[PDB]
RNA sequence: UUGGGCCCGGCUCUUGUCUAUGUUCCUUGGAACAGGACGUCACAGAGGGUGAGAAUCCCGUGCGAUGAGAUGACCCGGGUCU
RNA sequence: GCGAGAGACCGAUAGCGAACAAGUACAGUGAUGGAAAGAUGAAAAGAACUUUGAAAAGAGAGUGAAAAAGUACGUGAAAUUG
RNA sequence: UGCUGUAAAGCUGGGUCGAACGGCCUCUAGUGCAGAUCUUGGUGGUAGUAGCAAAUAUUCAAAUGAGAACUUUGAAGACUGAAGUGGGGAAAGGUUCCAUGUCAACAGCAGUUGGACAUGGGUUAGUCGAUCCUAAGAGAUGGGGAAGCUCCGUUUCAACGUGC
RNA sequence: AAACUUUCAACAACGGAUCUCUUGGUUCUCGCAUCGAUGAAGAACGCAGCGAAAUGCGAUACGUAAUAUGAAUUGCAGAUAUUCGUGAAUCAUCGAAUCUUUGAACGCACAUUGCGCCCUCUGGUAUUCCGGAGGGCAUGCCUGUUUGAGCGUCGUUU
């Protein structure tokens, strides 16, 4: 089941790269070792944490980048909403609602009634 | 010696791999492909060639990409992350 | 490949298809700590590629196979 | 090609008629769907009715003159007697033509 | 039945002088399909006479 | 021809790769139909077409 | 005659979880899901599976109940502040 | 296209070309063309072992409800043949 | 195995087989085949027949092997006869290369042999090529046509240096 | 009289009809509105302990994270794998990522794995040469910024 994701997140960058070189070193290891097996299941619990490690130093990396433009009016695209090309094409909710002044009047000086019949 | 003499002088290909469609149909003196239409903008497809359209199209190959889109759509294209259960 | 380790005092290694000889120089140094006298590269019929690296006389190349444990 | 004593037919099909043949499987579903429509539309807007008031006109021609039926909306000098603004009067059910 | 069942081939027939039938005809080769009889009811992989 | 591109060779690597023999340990599996590989090419027979 | 924003509901959508009664007897059969006896449940006797035609063996079905997540200037029912 | 529910529809020469690693194998310089191919058994229990044979196989035996089910596998028609 | 019906057909005895199926009153249709140089599949007679006859030519022994006209080795006899049946390459092929094993299919006889089958191994460049140059030509750009797909033009009615 | 030929029956062949099935098709109905320069559809090449294809994925390569769930996977093997538990397996779900070479495909080019140039860092005694890592350099058009051109033209000073 290899390294565990918890254990991971809670060390710094620094650590994390110490520990990918240590895996990737012992993944060259078991490499040499299947010229003579040549049946190796290990190599498959290796593989995957080095593809745990490698994704939480991903994910660390890009909060850190979230944060630093947490607000700014233009940030990367990468961090920007993905939702479709189409989507981002249409008009904000504020571009949407906006409304002249001539028809803000109209709207208010005759709202929609409630009323009933037979009474 | 129209026949068999002359199949035997067949040595200098017409067409080589396209680099869009990889077919086996780019001209090489035209520099064009005559499946594709490489190196035009848009792909070759035609109307009167319906069977042409089923072979090359979308679901043919991977969709690595629109395979997740209903998924995405289903759920309103979220933004962030699962919380977990309390 | 073996008979390269004594006779050519040279290691033969699979290498990534995308290297040159460069980067394949630098890498030996840095894995196993060893100078190449010169790399010779070669894309297998099967689509891989071997390089044959060739240590300078400081290293002998027997040494260096048995340290990464594949003689 | 004309044989006996059988009436001249003009059958219009020597276009490609089969391929806009339209055969209305979906009326009881249409139907179906209809009537919720209707009835999702009636449960947002309760108590006011779904429809607006609509006023009573008669019917163009010399062949229609005898009948009467409902028109489209009450015209400007209609709502103008009841002391209705027709902005107004639109708020509150009373559809308006200003055309009649 | 679909409306283009049996219909998708490019089948013409070979006319006369060549010893067969004069039903539609697959071209081209190399498969087992090639030179098989095609668009008749009484084909196999035709279509049925007054499709539904 | 020995003087080949490099585009040219990729293929030629796995149409080798693709022309073996069905491993043995498949045919043991639950609920397996494939008896042999089908798709084996002989060079003499059947060309690229490359 | 009358503006706006937030907070909870409702309505719409998605989805999680939970539910009745024989595997009783005899014969045939490799196997009972078959025949016969006695039954039981039924807002469930649709369908599927299980070594042959299974409501009652299993999943479901029917009945609903209850969570969570969305979504809506352009739906309303309320608070609350302006 | 996405997701569902159905039928006085077809039932492997039918129904989509495709119930199968089907737009696959294969053909063509190319545009394009384009198949065939479902079913042991409930379960591989897929025949241990002996014998003849160089071997393939055979004869015994064995498994199985059935080998008048042996993967050249349900039934097994006709042409044609011993 | 018979019976019934003028018939279309129906029913039955025996054998084989293993999961569904019929009668009657109605409904409905992609509903009845001997032919279409019909379609697809299969199988015959012909028939153990035609034939397997170009390229001078093979023979003896040993080994291997269950088995040798055909494999290997030796001895011999031959031929290609340097515009070759020699030794290389370009195009094309793509692992056919080499070793080990092996003979179900293929090598129109055979097969212990093989370009077959199975498992592995194998292609090393500062100097050889490509890469660069321009040829016949192809073809962006600025522009000008064309509803448009695109067409012309190649420094062209251009403010043209990713200058040194 | 045998043989042979022909017919018939039994048995055995050849062959794959018939019969019964059926995770497929076909038609009708209902609901929905969601591809792409934030790089799509498609292609090529790769990736598993033992895989050719199909299916899946991209050098983090039959997958990583997260959420849910709650003991498997299975042809074989094997854990520096797990069981009253941050825990087996899971495209169950899925909102975070990875996403080779390409492709509208975008530095130029492309029958080449060809040729550049810029910035930062770095190795070789180096601003210039060679190597490495990372980040960049398409076109049309729009808004704006900056630097400009033109006796197009305005005011002043000769
Ligand atoms: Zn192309």
């Amino acid at each position: 089941a290899g390294v565990k994701t918890f254990e991971l997140r809670t060390k710094s960058k620094e650590q994390l790269e110490s520990q990918l070189v240590e895996l990737k070193q012992e993944l060259a290891t078991l490499k040499v070792q299947k010229l003579q097996r040549p049946s190796l299941p290990r190599i498959h619990t290796v593989r995957k944490n080095i593809a745990r490690v490698l994704t939480v130093i991903n994910l660390n990396q890009r909060e850190n980048v979230r944060a630093f433009y947490a607000g700014k009016k233009y940030i990367p695209k990468d961090l920007r909403a993905k939702k479709t090309r189409a989507l981002r094409r249409k008009l904000t909710k504020f571009e949407a609602s906006q409304e002249t002044e001539k028809a803000r009047k109209q709207r208010i000086a005759f709202p929609q009634r409630k009323f009933a019949i037979k009474a | 010696g129209k026949g068999t003499p002359s199949l035997g002088k067949r040595h200098n290909k017409s067409h080589t791999l396209c680099n869009r469609c990889g077919r086996r149909s780019f001209h090489v003196q035209k520099k064009t492909c005559s499946s594709c239409g490489y190196p035009a903008a848009k792909m070759r497809s035609h109307n009167w060639a319906l069977k042409a359209k089923r072979r090359r199209t979308t679901g043919t190959g991977r969709m690595a990409y629109l395979k997740h889109v209903t998924r995405r759509f289903k759920n309103g294209f979220q933004t962030g992350v699962a919380k977990a259960q309390t | 490949a073996m008979k390269k380790v004594e006779d050519g005092n040279t290691l033969v290694f699979q290498v990534d298809i995308k290297s040159n000889k460069h980067q394949i120089k630098s890498a030996v140094k840095e894995l196993y700590d060893v100078d190449a006298l010169y790399v010779n590269t070669l894309i297998r019929p099967n689509g891989t590629k071997k390089a044959y690296i060739r240590l300078t006389s400081d290293y002998d190349a027997l040494d260096i196979a048995n340290r990464i444990g594949y003689i | 090609a004309i044989s006996k004593n059988l009436p001249l037919l003009n059958n219009h099909f020597r276009k490609h008629w089969q391929e806009r043949v339209r055969v209305h499987f979906d009326q009881a579903g249409k139907k179906a769907s209809r009537r919720q429509s209707r009835l999702r539309k009636a449960a947002k807007i309760a108590p006011r009715p779904i429809d607006a008031l609509r006023p009573v006109v008669r019917a163009p021609t010399v062949k229609y003159n005898r009948k009467v039926r409902a028109g489209r909306g009450f015209t400007l000098a209609e709502l103008k007697a009841v002391g209705i603004a027709p902005k107004y009067a639109r708020t509150i059910g009373i559809s308006v033509d200003h055309r009649r | 039945v679909a409306e283009n069942a049996g219909h998708q081939t490019s089948a013409e027939s070979w006319g006369t002088g060549r010893a067969v039938a004069r039903i539609p005809r697959v071209g081209g080769g190399g498969t087992h399909r090639s030179g098989q009889a095609a668009f008749g009811n009484m084909c196999r992989g035709g279509r049925m006479f007054a499709p539904t | 021809p020995s003087q080949k591109s490099f585009r040219t060779k990729q293929k030629l690597a796995k149409a080798q790769k693709q022309n073996r023999p069905l491993p043995q340990w498949i045919r043991l599996r639950t609920d397996n139909k494939i008896r042999y590989n089908a798709k084996r090419r002989h060079w003499r027979r059947t060309k690229l077409g490359i």
